[PDB]
């Protein structure tokens, strides 16, 4: 289901997983559809992984 | 003579390469602007 988070926790943890994918080159399994945790990690990779 | 008549899929991969190179050029000049001396002084001062 759709939720929302604090901006500081969303930005720091969102930056953590995307630079994890930088160093490890991993595959990231998601739910796919933009609602809730998948909508949060889509905005997370669109936060700093879109510029790196 | 230097007119390689590429098929559609090869041409599509050429397009995708070219969009990738455009994105790297744009992010690179954004990096150069955000790491140049003048912009650091501006952001620091404000």
């Amino acid at each position: 289901q759709n939720f929302e988070l604090q901006p500081k926790l969303k930005q720091v943890f969102g930056k953590g997983l995307i630079k994890a994918a930088m160093t490890t080159g991993a595959w990231i399994f998601t739910g796919g559809v933009n609602t809730g945790v998948i909508r949060h990690v889509g905005d997370a990779l669109k936060d700093h992984a879109s510029k790196s | 003579g230097l007119k390689l008549f590429i098929t559609d899929d090869e041409l599509k991969k050429v397009h995708d390469f070219e969009e990738q190179c455009i994105e790297e050029y744009f992010r690179e000049k954004d990096d150069r602007f955000n790491s140049s001396n003048d912009e650091r002084i501006r952001v620091t001062s404000e």
